[PDB]
């Protein structure tokens, strides 16, 4: 697909940041190496459900004033194409497949089959969690349902699973045409307190490490590489300075389009014609 | 002359807050005596400026 690393990072960082900040022992583990007073002051101010201060995330160049006490500024950077395929063919498909998804589901009995229901039509099934079927189990997929023989499996009549699958758009042939790009985004934790900037740096590094395992950047946005700048005053001529430490996140990812092929051939036919010269 | 021409102001005197971290040297961000500024202020004084 076409991709937007900045909007991915914003969407991914915001919930993760919230869920760490609402959970005191995570911060208590992340900041174990800092000075005791720095740790306790940060945990008192920003952390837990009762926290009176708050962190914020957003893109650069807003028209309004931000929470300069603690704010992650996201800042889309450079990139370049790095590797190309022969014919620019990144892949080919017989059935137009959408995004990868993971969904929780439960088995139910139906007509002496077990079935799992999924919210969308299954374009491909990658994994039913914790199950490997035998041929006897007569595994079949149909529409948005996975179906599974009941006879030997009655103990599992309400078994709970996670389905990893991917959507289908439509039944069509085509070529995925495109290339790989290596692209940079900068993130900086702004604070007018230097110890807050240093803690926001630690929290962001933890978040990015945790992010490396996510399906989003396992399937796309691969090879996350991190670089770190000096701590410096970002703005120097207010009533106080604003400090930050930049980090650069670099990703390798595919830019591509679905070139559908309308041509289809369903019968050869043969004829002999005679040359009398 | 100054009392005629100046506006009434409240003046409060700066001092460094004793909440500064004894190692890092930076203010505690949760300090109630100073709201994350390194500088605490004495009670206000009425003056004209
Ligand atoms: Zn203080």
């Amino acid at each position: 697909a076409i991709t937007s690393v900045d909007s991915y990072l914003l969407s991914e960082i915001k919930p993760r940041l919230n869920t760490v900040l609402e959970n005191c022992y995570i911060i208590d583990e992340v900041l174990k190496d800092f000075d005791y007073q720095t740790r306790e002051s940060f945990k008192e101010a920003f952390c837990g459900k009762n926290a009176q201060h708050e962190v914020t995330v957003g893109f650069n160049f807003p028209k309004f004033k931000n929470n300069y006490e603690a704010h992650y500024l996201i800042q889309l950077g450079q990139g370049q194409e790095t590797k190309n395929s022969l014919g620019s063919i990144q892949s080919s498909y017989f059935e137009a497949t959408g995004d990868t998804l993971v969904e929780s589901s439960t088995a139910i009995r139906e007509d002496d089959k077990l079935v799992f229901t999924v919210s969308k039509p299954i374009g491909e099934l990658i994994k039913v969690e914790d199950i490997e079927f035998a041929k006897y189990d007569n595994l079949q997929v149909e529409g948005n349902k996975v179906s599974f023989k009941y006879q030997t499996n009655e103990d599992y009549e309400n078994y709970n699973a996670n389905i990893i699958f991917t959507e289908k758009k439509n039944d069509s042939k085509g070529l995925v045409k495109g290339f790989t790009v290596e692209e940079q985004v900068t993130v900086v934790g702004l604070s007018f307190n230097v110890d807050v900037a240093r803690c926001l740096d630690a929290v962001l590094k933890m978040i990015l490490i945790s992010m490396r395992d996510s399906i989003e950047e396992q399937q796309t946005f691969q090879l996350q590489n991190l670089s770190f700048g000096d701590i410096a005053p970002i703005i120097e001529d207010g009533d106080s300075m604003i400090f930050g430490r930049p980090t650069i996140i670099k990703y390798t990812s595919s830019l591509d389009l679905d070139y559908t092929i309308t041509q289809d051939i369903n019968k050869l036919t043969f004829k002999e014609r005679k040359d009398w010269k | 002359f100054i009392n005629d021409r100046g506006i009434k102001v409240l003046w409060e005197e700066a001092y460094f807050c004793p909440c500064l971290n004894p190692d890092t040297g930076h203010p505690r961000v949760d300090c109630p005596r100073c709201h994350g500024k390194g500088i605490a202020y004495l009670p206000p004084k009425e003056t004209i400026m």
